[PDB]
Order: C-alpha cells, then sequence, then structure tokens
C-alpha cells in the first residue's frame, strides 16, 4: 500500500523524520510483553535441555530477555512511525482533495425520520 | 519484498542493461530510442496508475 | 467458457426455456470435459475405448445435471411466475442432484446432491441478485 | 465508583471510540480513492528512473 | 518470608487495582464537563474525581 | 507483428508440449528442455539484433551459459537415475507416491 | 476489569511454585478469595452500565456471569482433586493451568467492550476446554467428543469472524458502547439474511440449538467433572450472552429470522426432554437436559422482549448452578461404582442419607420450584412467550411435565427403591463432596432472597 | 558433504535468494533463480538414497519448466515493452506464464504435485529449506508484478491451492507430507490476498515461515518423520510434545495464538474489497487443515500410545542435537497475537 | 432415530465422509511424473482456451 512512500529513501529502517516521533518508553506495556516472551524462551530453553527451569543459566534467561527487549523497542518504534506515515498521508490526502471529502450537513433527530418496527 | 540495495548502496548492478535509452557502448541508439526516452519522461515519478 | 456463462445469465428466467436448457447443457457438458481430462491425465484409463468411455460418461452425467438443472428453473420460474426467486433455483439444483444420484445409480448420493446443490444453485441466484462477487475486484 | 466518575469515564471512552470509528471510515474511504486514481503517496507503484537514460549526441542523429 | 506464596494473588489483586485508578486518569477528558455533572469546584479542590 | 516470431513461438509452445508430456525416457525431457533454450535464445536473438539494444546483446550468452549448466545439472541426475534402474524411464521414478 | 485479570494470572505462578501438597489448598483459597473479590462489579446503574475503560466494561448482564465464573473455578478444584490423586504432579499443573487460563478466558470474554474480541476471548475458550475433555477425559470416545466440540463450534464461528469483520468495515466501530448509538435498522434482503445466520449460528451452535447439540452428549459425557462444571455452567451461557449482544444489531430482520429457530427451542426441548425420560446414562440425562433448559433461553433471546431477557439471564445463571451441581452428584456416584450407567447403583437414600438430600434439592432446583431463580426464569420466560403467541403455554406447559417427570425420575432411580446387593463399595459422603454440594446449593437458594442481580441490564 | 562446501552451498542458495530480492532486471531474476536451484540440488541429495535421486529430479524438472516459461515471460516483456525493469508486465500473456511459472516454483495447486513428493524424498533440514527459504524469491517477484496479475488466475489458484491443500493431508501419516499439503494450503492464503493487500501477503509469509520452521526443527530435535514415531515423543521428552500441541494449535489459526493472526488479517483485508464468500470458504476449507493438526495432536500430546521397551535406553541420554532456535521459534509462533499491530513494520 | 441417526447423519457424518472421498481422491496418485505433466498441460490448454487467463 504505502511502497511508493517508503521507494525514494529505501531500506531505512527508522527514517529521520521518525526522530519527529515520541519514542515508546522503556515501560511500554508492549515492551514489557515482548520482555515476557524473552523470559518464556528462556523457560523453554531450559525445559527442551532437561535443565532446571526457573533456575539454571540465570544469564542466559537474561540475555534472552535483553535482546527480545532490544529488538522490540526498534519493532515498536517502527510500528509507531509507519502509524504515523499512514495518518500523515491520510490528513494531506483529505487537506488535498476537499471536494472528494465534504462536510455531511449532520441533521437532528426531530427531522430525521426512522421507521418504528414493534417487538410483539 | 523488494530490498532496493543498489539505491540504498548507490551501487548499480543491473541498471545499466535496463532499458534500450541507456548508456550504451561507442553511442549506439536503438531504433525506439527517442520513443522510449519520450516514454520515460513522461511515466517518471507520476506512478503506475497515471502512467497507464 | 466467459461467454457460455454470458449466454446462459442474458435471458430472463422463465421466458425462453429450450435456448436456457441448451446453454445450461453447454456449461455442464464443458465441466464435464474439464473433469474427463484431469481424469485421463492423472488415472490412466487401460485403453483408448476405455477412456472414451469415462469421457463420454462424466460429460453426459455433468451435461444431464445442466440439462435438467435448466429445464427445472426454467419451468419453475415458468408455472410460478416469479422470476426473480431463488426457490426455483433450489427445485433445479434438487432436480440436478436427483439426476446425479441417477447417474451414479444411488438415492443417497441423489439425495445430498439435491440438497447441496439446490442450495448452492441458490445461493448463485441471490448472488446474481444482490450482486455478491466471489472474485471481487481490488478496490481499497 | 461515583456515578458521576463512571459518567464522564464513559464520556471520554465513546469519543475516543466514535474517533477512532470516523478515522477508520476515512482511511477506507482514502484508500479507495487513492487506488482509483493513483494521485496519492499509497498505491505509487514504480515506473522506470528517468535518471538511467544517456542524453549524449550518438552515434547517429535520427533519434 | 515463610508465606510469601500467599501475597502473590492479593497483591497482583492491589496493583490490578492500582493499574485501573492509573487507567481512570487517562480517561478524564470530561471531568466536570459532561453537561449532567458540570458545577464550580468547590474550595480546597482541584479535581471532581480521581 | 513479424512473421519469424510467429515460427519461433510455435517452436517454443512444440517444444514446450513436448516437455509437457512424457512419453518413457528422461533424456528425451532433456533434449525438449533445451529445444524451449534454444527457441527462448533464438527469440530473444531475433528482438535484440532487430532493435539495435547493444547492451542486451550479451544477454543470451547468459542464457545459454546458466541454462547449459542446467542441462548438464539435468545429465547428472539422469544419470544417477541410470545407476539405480539401469534405464532413465521415467515409470521407475515412482517411489515416492508412498 | 484488570483487578480480576492479573489475580487470575497470578494464579499461574502461585500453581506452579506451591509445593506438591499444596497445589489444590492455595489455587481454592485464593481463587475464592478472587470471588469474594468479584461482587464489587455490582456497582450497577440503572441507565449506565460500569464502564471501566476502551477495553473492558460489565452491564448487568455481564456481572452475574462474571460472579458465576470466577465461583466455578473453586468448586471445580474441590471436584476435580479426588480424580487427579494419583495423576503426575507436573500434569496436575497442567490441569489447573488449563482452568485458570479458562476463567482468564472467560473474565475478559464477559467484559470484552468489542465485538472482535469477544470473538477471540471466545474462541479462546475452546482450546483449555478441549484439551481438557480430551487429556483428562476416561474414555475412548473424548477424542471423538473433542473434535465435535472443536468442529460444531468453529463451523459456527467463522462465519461470525467474517460478519463481525463485515460490520466493522461498514459501521467503523465494533464497540458496544459506539453500536447502542449508531445501530442501523436491518431491512429484509438475503445479504441480511445471511448476515443475521453469520451473526447467530455460532451462539446457536454453543447454546446449543435442537439440531446442532450433538457435540454436547459427549462433549459433557466424556469430559472429567470439573470440564462438564465449566462447560454446564459458564461455556453454554457464551451463546446467550453473545446473542443479546449481537441482536442489537440485528433488527428489524430478526422479527422474521427468528421463527424457524424459535420452532426449533420450542419443539426442541420437548424432544430433548423426552429423550431425558429413556437415558440409560445419568451424566447423559444431565447434558439432554441442559439442552432442554437452555431452549427456553433461546426462545426468551429470540423473542426479544424485557421479560424474555430476563428471564433467559436468570434462567441462565439457575441452570449454571444446577446442573453444576447435578454433574457433581453423577461424579459422587461414578467415584463410588465406577459406571456412569444409572440403573447401576438404587436405593442409595438408604446408604447415603444427606447426600440424598442434596440429590433431592438438587432435584427440585431442576424441576423449577418456586421461590428459586430456577421457576424465577422458567416463569419470567413462560410469562413473555405467552405474550408472544398464547399457543405456547401448551409447549410451556407440557415441558414443565416432562421436566418433573425425568427430574425425579433421577432422584427415584438413584437414591430409592432397594439398593443394590453387589455393591459394597460404597463409602459414606466425603466432608469434600458435601463442602461441593452445598458451594453449589447454598448461593443457589441465597438468591432467591435477592433475585435482583441476576435479572439482567433491564431489570 | 565437506562442511567448507555445504557453507558455500548454503550462501549459494541465500545469494541466488537475494539476487532474486534486490535486482531491477529481469534477467537477475532468472539468474538468481537458476543459482538458487543449482545450488539447492546437492541440498537434496545429500544422503545419496533413490528416493533423494528422484525427488532431486522430480524438482529439477518442475523447477527448470517454471524457469522456461519464466524466460518466455521476460522475452514477451521485451517484445512488447522494449526494456527490463523488475516491475508490472505489459502484456497479458506474459502476466499468465510468469504467474503460471511463480505458480510452479512455490508449487501452488494444480502445480502442487511435486511438493509431497519432493518432500518426502529428502531429509528434514533440506524440506525445511525447500518449504521456507524456497517460497521467499517467488513471493517477491509476485510482489513487483501485482499491478499486472491477473485476478481471475490468482483467486483460481489461491482456492484451489487452499482445497487440495486441505484434501490432501488429511490422507497422510507422514510427517513431511503434512507439511507438504500444509505448504499448498497456506501459499493459497498468500495468494488470495496479494492483490489486496500485499503486506498481509508479508505477513503471512513470515508467521507460516516461522510455524514450520518451529515443526521442522521439533521434528529434527525428536527425529521423527512418521505419525507413529512422533507418538513416541512423551515417553522420550515430554517437552516436545507440548511443543508440538502449542505450534500445531497455532498452524491451524485458533486463537488466542498467533497462527490466527495471518489468516484473520488476511479475511479483514478481503471484505473492505466486497468479497465476502471467497474469505469464508477459505476459513471454512482451512478447518481441514485444523483437523490433521488435530489428528497430529491426539496421537502425540493429548493421548500416550503404546511405546517399546528400548525406550527405556534413551531415558539414559539426553538430546545433544543443536535445536538452533527452538524455545525463540516457540515462543513467537504461539504468543505473538497481542502484538498484531506490529504488521505495520511490513508495509 | 432423530439425535442418534439423523441429526447426527446430516450434519456431521456426511460431511465426514465427504473429506475422507475426497482425501482419498486428491491423494490417490501413481507417482508418475508423466500424469502430472500431462496435468500440467491440461492446466495451461484449459487456462488459455477455455478460462482466457491470457487476455
Ligand atoms: C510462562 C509460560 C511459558 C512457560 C514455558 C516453560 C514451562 C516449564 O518449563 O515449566 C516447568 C517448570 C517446573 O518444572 P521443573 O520441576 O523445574 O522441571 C520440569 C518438570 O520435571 C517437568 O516434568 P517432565 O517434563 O519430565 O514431565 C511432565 C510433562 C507433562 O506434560 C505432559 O504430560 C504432556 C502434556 C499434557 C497435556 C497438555 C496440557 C497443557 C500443556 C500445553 C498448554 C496448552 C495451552 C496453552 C495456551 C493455549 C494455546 C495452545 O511435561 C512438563 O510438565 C513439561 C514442563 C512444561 C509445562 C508447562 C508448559 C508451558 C508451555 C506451553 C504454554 C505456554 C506457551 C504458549 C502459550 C500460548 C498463548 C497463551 O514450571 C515453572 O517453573 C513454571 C513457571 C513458574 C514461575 C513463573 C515466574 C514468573 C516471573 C516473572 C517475572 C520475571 C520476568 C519478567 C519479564 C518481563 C521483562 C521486561
Ligand atoms: C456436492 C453434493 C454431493 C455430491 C457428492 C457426494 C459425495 C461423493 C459421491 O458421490 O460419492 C460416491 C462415490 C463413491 O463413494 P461410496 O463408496 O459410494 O461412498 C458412499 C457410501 O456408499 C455410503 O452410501 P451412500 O452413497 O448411501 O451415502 C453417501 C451419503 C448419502 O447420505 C445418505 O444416504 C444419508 C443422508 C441423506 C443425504 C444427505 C443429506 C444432507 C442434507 C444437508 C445437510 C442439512 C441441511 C439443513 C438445512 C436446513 C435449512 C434448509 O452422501 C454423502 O456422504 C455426501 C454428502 C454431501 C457431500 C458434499 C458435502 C460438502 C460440504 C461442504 C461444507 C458445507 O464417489 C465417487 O465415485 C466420486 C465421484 C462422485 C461424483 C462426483 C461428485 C459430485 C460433484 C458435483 C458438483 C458439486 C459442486 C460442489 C457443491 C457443494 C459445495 C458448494
Ligand atoms: C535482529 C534479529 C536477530 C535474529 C536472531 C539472531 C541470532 C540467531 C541466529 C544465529 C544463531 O542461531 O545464533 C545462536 C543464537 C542462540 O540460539 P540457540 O542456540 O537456539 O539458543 C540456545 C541457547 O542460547 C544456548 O546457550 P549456550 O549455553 O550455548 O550459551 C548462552 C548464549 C550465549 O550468548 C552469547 O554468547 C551471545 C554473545 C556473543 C555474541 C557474538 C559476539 C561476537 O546465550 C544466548 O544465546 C541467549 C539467547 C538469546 C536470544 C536469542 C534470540 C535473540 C532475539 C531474536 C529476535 C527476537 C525478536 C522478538 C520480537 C517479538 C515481537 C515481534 O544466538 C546467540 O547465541 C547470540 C544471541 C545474541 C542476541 C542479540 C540480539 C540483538 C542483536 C542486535
Ligand atoms: C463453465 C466451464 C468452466 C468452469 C470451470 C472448469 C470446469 C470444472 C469445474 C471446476 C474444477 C473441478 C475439478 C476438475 C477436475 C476433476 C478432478 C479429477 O481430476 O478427477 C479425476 C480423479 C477421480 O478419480 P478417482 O480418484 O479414481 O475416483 C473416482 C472413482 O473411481 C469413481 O468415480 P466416478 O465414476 O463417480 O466419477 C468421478 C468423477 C465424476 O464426476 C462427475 O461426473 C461430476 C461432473 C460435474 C457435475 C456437476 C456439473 C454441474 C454444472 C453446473 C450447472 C449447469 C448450469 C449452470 C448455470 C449457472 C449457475 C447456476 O468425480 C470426481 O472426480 C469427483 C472429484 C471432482 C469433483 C469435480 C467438481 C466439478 C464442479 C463443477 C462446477 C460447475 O480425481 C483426481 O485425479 C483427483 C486429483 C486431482 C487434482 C488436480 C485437480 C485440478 C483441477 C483444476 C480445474 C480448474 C483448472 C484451473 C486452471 C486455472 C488455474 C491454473
Ligand atoms: C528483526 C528485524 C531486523 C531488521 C534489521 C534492519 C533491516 C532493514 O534495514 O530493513 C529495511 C526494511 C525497510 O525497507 P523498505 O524499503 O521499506 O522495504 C520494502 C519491503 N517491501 O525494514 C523492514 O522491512 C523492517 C521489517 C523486517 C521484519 C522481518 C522479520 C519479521
Ligand atoms: C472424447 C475423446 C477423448 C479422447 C482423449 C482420451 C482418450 C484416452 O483416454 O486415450 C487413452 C490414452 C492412453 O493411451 P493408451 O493406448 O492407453 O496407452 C498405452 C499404450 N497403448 O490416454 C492419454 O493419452 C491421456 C491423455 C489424453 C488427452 C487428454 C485431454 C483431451 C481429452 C479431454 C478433453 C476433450
Ligand atoms: C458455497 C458457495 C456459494 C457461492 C455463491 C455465489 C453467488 C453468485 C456469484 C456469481 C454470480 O452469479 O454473479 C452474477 C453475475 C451476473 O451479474 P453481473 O455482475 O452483471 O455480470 C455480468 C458481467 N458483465 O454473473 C457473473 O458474473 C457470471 C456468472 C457467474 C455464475 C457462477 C456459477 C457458475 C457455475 C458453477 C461454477
Ligand atoms: C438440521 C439441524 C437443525 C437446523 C439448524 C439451522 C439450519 C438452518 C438455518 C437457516 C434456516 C432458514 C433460513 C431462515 C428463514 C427465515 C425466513 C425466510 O427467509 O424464509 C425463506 C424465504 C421466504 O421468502 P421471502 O421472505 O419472500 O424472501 C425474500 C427476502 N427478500 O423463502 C424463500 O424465499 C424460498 C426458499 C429460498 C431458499 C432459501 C435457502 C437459504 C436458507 C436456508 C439455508
Amino acid at each position: 500500500m504505502m511502497t511508493g512512500r517508503q521507494a525514494r529513501a529505501p531500506l531505512q529502517f527508522l527514517p529521520d523524520e521518525a526522530r519527529s516521533l515520541p519514542p515508546p518508553k522503556l515501560t511500554d506495556p508492549r515492551l514489557a510483553y515482548i520482555g515476557f516472551l524473552g523470559y518464556c524462551s528462556g523457560l523453554i530453553d531450559n525445559a527442551i535441555r532437561r535443565r532446571p527451569v526457573l533456575s539454571a543459566g540465570l544469564h542466559r534467561q537474561f540475555l534472552y530477555i535483553t535482546s527480545f527487549v532490544f529488538v522490540g523497542y526498534y519493532l515498536l518504534k517502527r510500528q509507531d512511525y509507519m502509524y504515523a506515515v499512514r495518518d500523515h498521508d491520510m490528513f494531506s490526502y483529505i487537506k488535498s482533495h476537499p471536494e472528494d471529502f465534504p462536510e455531511k450537513d449532520k441533521k437532528t433527530y426531530r427531522e430525521v425520520f426512522e421507521e418504528f418496527h414493534p417487538v410483539r | 519484498p523488494f530490498f532496493d540495495v543498489q539505491k540504498k548502496l548507490g551501487v548499480d548492478l543491473d541498471h545499466w542493461m535496463t532499458i534500450q535509452s541507456a548508456e550504451q557502448p561507442h553511442r549506439i541508439p536503438a531504433r525506439c530510442h527517442a520513443f522510449e526516452k519520450e516514454w520515460i519522461e513522461c511515466a517518471h515519478g507520476i506512478g503506475s496508475i497515471r502512467a497507464e | 467458457a466467459k461467454t457460455l456463462l454470458h449466454q446462459y445469465w442474458d435471458i430472463p428466467e422463465g421466458t425462453e426455456c429450450h435456448r436456457k436448457t441448451y446453454a445450461a447443457t453447454s456449461i455442464g457438458g464443458a465441466s464435464g470435459l474439464v473433469v474427463s481430462a484431469y481424469s485421463v491425465a492423472l488415472k490412466t484409463p487401460t485403453s483408448f475405448l476405455e477412456g472414451v468411455a469415462r469421457t463420454g460418461r462424466y460429460t453426459f452425467t455433468a451435461a444431464a445435471i445442466g440439462a435438467i438443472f435448466g429445464l427445472t428453473s426454467c419451468i419453475s420460474a415458468q408455472v410460478r411466475e416469479k422470476p426473480d426467486d431463488p426457490l426455483n433455483y433450489l427445485i433445479g439444483g434438487c432436480a440436478g442432484g436427483l439426476t446425479l444420484g441417477a447417474r451414479t445409480r444411488s438415492y443417497g448420493i441423489g439425495a445430498a446432491a439435491c440438497a447441496y446443490m439446490g442450495l448452492t444453485a441458490a445461493l448463485v441466484k441471490m448472488g446474481q441478485l444482490e450482486g455478491w462477487k466471489v472474485f471481487a475486484e481490488p478496490k481499497v | 465508583d461515583a456515578p458521576e466518575k463512571n459518567y464522564e469515564r464513559t464520556m471520554a471512552i465513546l469519543q475516543i471510540e466514535s474517533e477512532k470509528a470516523e478515522l477508520r471510515l476515512k482511511e477506507l474511504e482514502v484508500r479507495r480513492l487513492m487506488r482509483a486514481k493513483g494521485d496519492g503517496p499509497w498505491f505509487q507503484y514504480p515506473t522506470i528512473d528517468k535518471a538511467l537514460i544517456d542524453h549524449s549526441p550518438k552515434a547517429t542523429p535520427d533519434n | 518470608r515463610d508465606h510469601w506464596i500467599h501475597v502473590l494473588v492479593p497483591v497482583g489483586f492491589v496493583f490490578g487495582y492500582y493499574l485501573d485508578r492509573k487507567n481512570d486518569e487517562k480517561l478524564a477528558a470530561f471531568r466536570n464537563k459532561s453537561l449532567l455533572y458540570k458545577r464550580e469546584l468547590k474550595p480546597q479542590e482541584e479535581v471532581t474525581w480521581k | 507483428m513479424s512473421l519469424v516470431y510467429m515460427n519461433i513461438m510455435m517452436a517454443f509452445t512444440v517444444s514446450l508440449t513436448g516437455l509437457l508430456m512424457y512419453r518413457s525416457h528422461l533424456m528425451s525431457s532433456l533434449l525438449c528442455l533445451e529445444g524451449m533454450m534454444l527457441s527462448l535464445f533464438i527469440l530473444a536473438t531475433l528482438m535484440i539484433l532487430n532493435s539495435h539494444f547493444t547492451l542486451a546483446s550479451m544477454m543470451p550468452i547468459i542464457l545459454l551459459v546458466f541454462a547449459a549448466c542446467e542441462a548438464a545439472l539435468g545429465l547428472s541426475l539422469l544419470v544417477m537415475v541410470s545407476n539405480t534402474y539401469g534405464t532413465d524411464y521415467v515409470q521407475n521414478l515412482n517411489l515416492l507416491q508412498c | 476489569m484488570l483487578k480480576y485479570i492479573i489475580p487470575t494470572m497470578m494464579l499461574m505462578p502461585l500453581t506452579w511454585l506451591s509445593k506438591n501438597s499444596m497445589i489444590w489448598i492455595n489455587t481454592t483459597l485464593h481463587s475464592l478469595l478472587i470471588s469474594l473479590t468479584s461482587l464489587l462489579l455490582l456497582n450497577q446503574f440503572g441507565d449506565n452500565s460500569l464502564n471501566f475503560s476502551l477495553t473492558f466494561f460489565s452491564d448487568s448482564l455481564s456481572t452475574p456471569l462474571l460472579i458465576l465464573t470466577m465461583w466455578l473455578l473453586p468448586l471445580m478444584l474441590m471436584a476435580s482433586q479426588h480424580h487427579l490423586s494419583k495423576e503426575n504432579l507436573a500434569r496436575k499443573k497442567l490441569f489447573i493451568s488449563m482452568l485458570i487460563l479458562l476463567q482468564l478466558f472467560l473474565i475478559m470474554t464477559f467484559t470484552a467492550t468489542e465485538l472482535i474480541f469477544f470473538y477471540i476471548m471466545f474462541e479462546a475458550t475452546l482450546v483449555p476446554t478441549l484439551i481438557i475433555i480430551t487429556r483428562w477425559g476416561n474414555q475412548t470416545e473424548r477424542l471423538n467428543a473433542g473434535l465435535y466440540f472443536l468442529f460444531y463450534t468453529l463451523a459456527g464461528s467463522l462465519p461470525l469472524l467474517v460478519a463481525l469483520i463485515y460490520i466493522q468495515n461498514t459501521m467503523g466501530s465494533l464497540n458496544f458502547l459506539i453500536l447502542q448509538y449508531w445501530v442501523q435498522p436491518m431491512p429484509n434482503s438475503w445479504s441480511n439474511t445471511f448476515m443475521w445466520l453469520a451473526c447467530m449460528m455460532a451462539f446457536m451452535v454453543k447454546m446449543p440449538l435442537y439440531g446442532l447439540h450433538l457435540w454436547l452428549p459427549k462433549a459433557h459425557v466424556e469430559a472429567p467433572i470439573a470440564g462438564s462444571m465449566v462447560l454446564a455452567a459458564i461455556l453454554l451461557k457464551l451463546g446467550g450472552y453473545g446473542m443479546m449482544r449481537i441482536t442489537l444489531l440485528l433488527n428489524p430482520i430478526t422479527d422474521f429470522m427468528a421463527y424457524p429457530f424459535i420452532m426449533l427451542s420450542l419443539w426442541g426441548m420437548i424432544m430433548t426432554s423426552s429423550i431425558c425420560l429413556r437415558q440409560t446414562d445419568l451424566k447423559s440425562l444431565i447434558a439432554y437436559s441442559s439442552v432442554s433448559h437452555m431452549a427456553l433461553v433461546i426462545v426468551a433471546i429470540l423473542i426479544q422482549t424485557p421479560w424474555s431477557y430476563m428471564g433467559a439471564t436468570a434462567l441462565m445463571i439457575a441452570h449454571g448452578l444446577t446442573s453444576s451441581m447435578l454433574f457433581c452428584l453423577a461424579n459422587s456416584n461414578y467415584e463410588r461404582v465406577h459406571s456412569r450407567t444409572m440403573i447401576l447403583a438404587r436405593g442409595l437414600q438408604t446408604l447415603l442419607p444427606l447426600m440424598a438430600a442434596w440429590w433431592l434439592l438438587a432435584s427440585l432446583t431442576n424441576l423449577a420450584l418456586p421461590p428459586s431463580i430456577n421457576l424465577i426464569g422458567e416463569l419470567f420466560v413462560v410469562m413473555s412467550t405467552f405474550s408472544w403467541s398464547n399457543i405456547t403455554i401448551i409447549l410451556m406447559g407440557l415441558n414443565m411435565v416432562i421436566t418433573a417427570l425425568y427430574s425425579l425420575y433421577m432422584l427415584i432411580t438413584t437414591q430409592r427403591g432397594k439398593h443394590t446387593h453387589h455393591i459394597n463399595n460404597i463409602l459414606p459422603s466425603f466432608t469434600r463432596e458435601n463442602a461441593l454440594m452445598s458451594l453449589h446449593m447454598l448461593p443457589l437458594l441465597l438468591l432467591s432472597l435477592n433475585p435482583k442481580i441476576i435479572l439482567g441490564p433491564l431489570y | 558433504m565437506n562442511p567448507i562446501i555445504l557453507i558455500i552451498i548454503l550462501m549459494t542458495v541465500m545469494l541466488g535468494t537475494i539476487i532474486v530480492m534486490i535486482s531491477t532486471h529481469w534477467l537477475l531474476i532468472w539468474i538468481g533463480f537458476e543459482m538458487n536451484m543449482l545450488a539447492i540440488i546437492p541440498i537434496m541429495m545429500k544422503k545419496h538414497n533413490p528416493r533423494a535421486t528422484e525427488a532431486s529430479t522430480k524438482y529439477f524438472l518442475t523447477q527448470s519448466t517454471a524457469s522456461m516459461l519464466l524466460m518466455m515471460a521476460i522475452i514477451i516483456n521485451l517484445m512488447f515493452s522494449g526494456q527490463w525493469t523488475v516491475m508490472k508486465l505489459f502484456n497479458p500473456m506474459a502476466s499468465m506464464l510468469m504467474t503460471m511459472a511463480l505458480a510452479m516454483k512455490l508449487g501452488m495447486a494444480p502445480f502442487h504435485f511435486w511438493v509431497p513428493e519432493v518432500t518426502q524424498g529428502i531429509p528434514l533440514s533440506s524440506g525445511l529449506i525447500l518449504l521456507t527459504w524456497q517460497k521467499l524469491a517467488p513471493m517477491s517477484v509476485l510482489y513487483q508484478i501485482l499491478p499486472s496479475i491477473n485476478l481471475d488466475l490468482i483467486l483460481t489458484l489461491s482456492i484451489l491451492s487452499i482445497t487440495i491443500g486441505g484434501w490432501g493431508g488429511l490422507n497422510q501419516t507422514q510427517l513431511r507430507k503434512i507439511m507438504a499439503y500444509s505448504s499448498i494450503a497456506h501459499m493459497g492464503w498468500m495468494t488470495a490476498v496479494l492483490l489486496y493487500n500485499p503486506t498481509m501477503t508479508l505477513l503471512n509469509l513470515i508467521i507460516y515461515i516461522i510455524m514450520t520452521s518451529t515443526m521442522f526443527t521439533l521434528f529434527m530435535a525428536n527425529s521423527t518423520t512418521t505419525t507413529l514415531s512422533l507418538s513416541h515423543t512423551w515417553n522420550k521428552a515430554p517437552i516436545m510434545t507440548i511443543l508440538v500441541l502449542i505450534t500445531l494449535l497455532s498452524m491451524g489459526g485458533l486463537p488466542p495464538l498467533s497462527g490466527f493472526m495471518p489468516k484473520w488479517m488476511i479475511i479483514q483485508e478481503m471484505t473492505k474489497n466486497d468479497s465476502i464468500i471467497l474469505p469464508t470458504l477459505m476459513a471454512i476449507t482451512a478447518l481441514l487443515n485444523l483437523y490433521f493438526y488435530m489428528r497430529l495432536t491426539y496421537s502425540t500430546a493429548l493421548t500416550m500410545f503404546p511405546s517399546t521397551n528400548n525406550m527405556k535406553m534413551k531415558w539414559q541420554f539426553p538430546t545433544t542435537k543443536r535445536m538452533t532456535l527452538l524455545p525463540t521459534m516457540t515462543v513467537l509462533s504461539t504468543m505473538l497475537l497481542p502484538l498484531t499491530p506490529i504488521l505495520s513494520i511490513l508495509e | 432415530l432423530l439425535d442418534l441417526i439423523w441429526l447426527e447423519t446430516i450434519l456431521p457424518k456426511t460431511i465426514s465422509l465427504a473429506q475422507m472421498k475426497m482425501s482419498t481422491t486428491i491423494t490417490s496418485q501413481k507417482g508418475l511424473i508423466k500424469l502430472y505433466f500431462l496435468s500440467f498441460l491440461i492446466t495451461i490448454l484449459i487456462s488459455t482456451t477455455l478460462l482466457n487467463f491470457h487476455e
């Protein structure tokens, strides 16, 4: 859909205008869920190699958590960037084409006739 | 996925054989050099939907 | 085979019975030839004669389904005086299902083909009425 | 909670969700128009870059 | 603590309760702005609810 | 369009339908595959020479080389089939039905 | 609603970190604490629902189902800890984790503000239920019962997915609070006919509708006791909850789309009740009686009058408690005689008198004895269906004959008559079992004192 | 094989796919497909038995035929457009031939008839490469030519792939053929949303590659190629039964799992374009895929089939196999649905 | 008659037998490369002449 937008500046994971956006917090609940996915990957990695699940290799579990939070932070940055580009293109297109987007005259319900269907 | 590595790194791997109106050896023109140059300069940048 | 379906759907319902019957017979014969072509492709017949027997059997089966379908649909749309009505194609699709059961020489396949093909033909009628698109054009 | 709190919290919820619904409807209409006309930034399918063309004097003049 | 397992579910209530209160401050766009309950603020009052 | 393109496309379709209807030998299949490649070579060549598009004159050679390497690989596969059954018959290659 | 979601999730480390003798006691204790906390949802108003956030809200329909859901988990833990005593410890924790996960999915199924999140939770409840049936069921047919339970539900629910995404694309939203105000009338067309079927048939399967009920006398029978409790008491009621949310959008076409299905229930509750007259399997008798009771809820939701919705939600809560107690009684005999055949163990009032008193009370609530909320829901549905069409009282009243006739037959065959001579392992009633029977029956009797909390959003 | 030669040959497979992904000239597209086929042939003949040679022969014939049809589509594009840009095609005949060639490369029905054979004939690692990495280059070419693809052809190929991959897996007991018919059904789902929203095509491809990589990694870690040897896993490694349970319930698309994520999004893009019959019939047909997934979960996780006595020896040895990214791929293929709006990174 | 046979017959058993029968038709191939490519040629001929997917 938006493939012509990111074609003049190709293969850019986060462009410069993405720095105009507020970055996700470190207490982003999406980022905390990705850290929980890292913790689950650590527990499954202990389980498949028959280690004690909660105890064995805390350095490995912590690197799982760190790696998922590290990748997921940039993935959330790019997510917020692409939705920002989506809405920017939408609003610029609505502004540049007023003839396709007229203001609908909103009628109050004193004029608006609705057909009554009795439940009996 | 068109990972445009050639425009990203600035290298020219295969753009040279892409069109007939490109830089040719010994400046040999194609028989439809002028028509292809006019079609490309028409349809440049405006997108395929408008270009059709 | 797009023109076959056009010359089926160009004629209004319950108007010209024999031409509708011939158009639906031709649609059934085309489907029978496609099924016969893949049948003698993927499963090798033991002879040329057995292969053309399978081809003629499947083509006549689907052609008879289409013939009795279009016939029963147009006769019901004539005698019920309601051309834009999916109950006519429900009756015609059950007649085609009974035709498939008569060709397979069994009752239960006829009843199952009656129910499912009649509901499918009724759905095709509703899709022609309200404009339902199965291969819908990309618009957004 | 107070009825005031539930009431005005409901009004905030209804504003946020009605704004999101109107934006989704406008999003559908913007997508339909940009696919139909090809004049926005979306659905910009690529054409040939005109910077590939050699404009030098060639070997033969009729070009 | 020898019975630290008996605070997992209760604090998980309280923390959850906390987040609901923290959620309500993000839904305060019409606090004292509804046509039904709007009024003037009392002295030593800055919000009408929390 | 031009009349020779009709024959080169019809040659590609004849070698296609030969390649899409096996008789017994896998070598005859590889010959039909290389006939398809040869007709592609001829058709690319007649276009590029007609259009005076200079840089694509190296294109059919490339189309030769890769595909001939492809042919080499196909011959090797045939030989391995021939080193299992003694013949290159395509009906011997039916073990993967179950 | 996050103050109930997070304790339910903290039940997972509570059961996976408990000592090996402690995983039933701790989960029972803290799930009873969550069930005590569930009463804060009774902050309901006469006009406005209790609207927590963009994601969660709770009116007076979701609130009794939430209280019943959060109350059913400790009772399932008590019912299921005996027959899983010799079970492996990690599989025991996996069983408890599936029950906890099912409670988690249900309590945000009922409070889902937006309908596609309702759909995701509504279909997320399949997977723990499927795993509980097919893993901790007792017989061979638990696998086929899991297949039927999965594939009637998904064949119903995937057109619901398509229809809800269509409402999302047309109305712009699937917020129920938005769709209270932006709901457009649905006229007569074939497109709107299949719109109605796609919006309704998933919940028709989950109620179950008669003719589509075939998954239930396998899935309720082949399951273990916690599976039968959550299937009868909560998971049938997702269909009625989803119908009461979705028939807002289906007017006025419902007023002539309801006619076949109303017939399918008004005759079907005659049939399945009649089927309960000849069931040799006691657990299957309770399953077919659940179909018979939910047929009235189907009629009451389709006729869409206020008395009908009040009787339907009262009958859903009442049937949840009653059918859960009936399955627990059937399991209390299955744990002794090791057969679900009802004619096997007879004369049990001579041997177990207090358990026979519990059988009497659950039978009287099954046959809608006033002033129980079984009779309140039954009666309000009968009033609204008489106002719908006056002839329906015949099919109501005949139902109320047969509903008595299998309820006391179940009481007479199991508890009365001469006891069976060759059965001698009939132990006295354990304290856990009588506790289970009382924790079903005593809320069901106390709700007659204050029934207004289980009468829906339009009391 | 020499491990250096294995590394160079796998880098050449990757090099062919990357050359397809990055090139702007159709000859280099064709060259990337030729390099990909040429380098993946020794991966299929890794064990040197007649089934691998038969599978490599069938794979060579289908991919060679598709490469010739691809070059004919390219050459007809050069006829009717006089250029070589990897973009839309300028003739419906070249568009049909290129769509047929890419359907042959992907093994979409009715060009599916090589996929359950070849995957059966080759090891699990080469089957993993064939069912994950070998989809990327033709889906990239389909991504870049979608202004020229016929709608009726691509949806015919899509529904024929979904139905045939649904019915084909119901009759199987071999795990590789199950994954191959699963491949055919999922490629039908990817191409059904291509002309509507190709970001959802990329989403379905990524979630499919994750789930297929998880299932092949589980099959390699347990050394099971049949259903009935996969059913011995509970007596050897009980955690792997849990993992195949949650991953097969994900591949059927049951919520709240992440394999519900693509198809739902696909329906989310097909009803915006006023197609209601088609994604409904697709979703009902995917119940067949879920049925034989449920068959495998009943054989492996939810019941306990009888084992043998020599299993007691294997209790004394832990798994020394490098189960590469198996916890990561298991977590990603199950618990990713709450992160569904991450898909905008694929736009 | 109803809730053990006919309501069991029409929705689940007929659908299950139909999917079983179609599954046994699709997977009954003889492993012959000849027949699969002959089906591919029949596919291309139906697509061009009978379905017109090149126009």
